[PDB]
């Protein structure tokens, strides 16, 4: 709980997770997963 | 000294008189520098 950043993408594509309520996770490797794609050429969908 | 170094320098201006040909050029498509019209080294990008 240090650092908030902010992501200026003007428009973006979206890929959504649905899960369930009564099952704890943490989100790091859903995330993590779309840093591991990053590169200068392009952006995979965000995971909310 | 005064002979050996400036026939060095007629054999650095015979070995160097070439014509300046351009190669190709794309547009950068990744985020570097976005749009510029980069030298397209296609070959060899150990150059570029």
């Amino acid at each position: 709980g240090r650092t908030r950043v902010l992501v200026e993408l003007g428009h973006y594509v979206y890929t959504l997770h649905y899960y369930d309520p009564q099952i704890s996770l943490d989100e790091a490797p859903i995330l993590e997963e779309w840093l591991s794609k990053i590169n200068p050429a392009g952006i995979p969908p965000v995971p909310f | 000294l005064r002979s050996n170094v400036l026939l060095m320098l007629l054999q650095f201006t015979l070995s160097n008189l070439k014509i300046n040909k351009s190669s190709t050029f794309t547009s950068d498509v990744t985020t570097i520098t976005s749009g510029r019209m980069i030298r397209a080294f296609e070959g060899r990008p150990e150059l570029l």
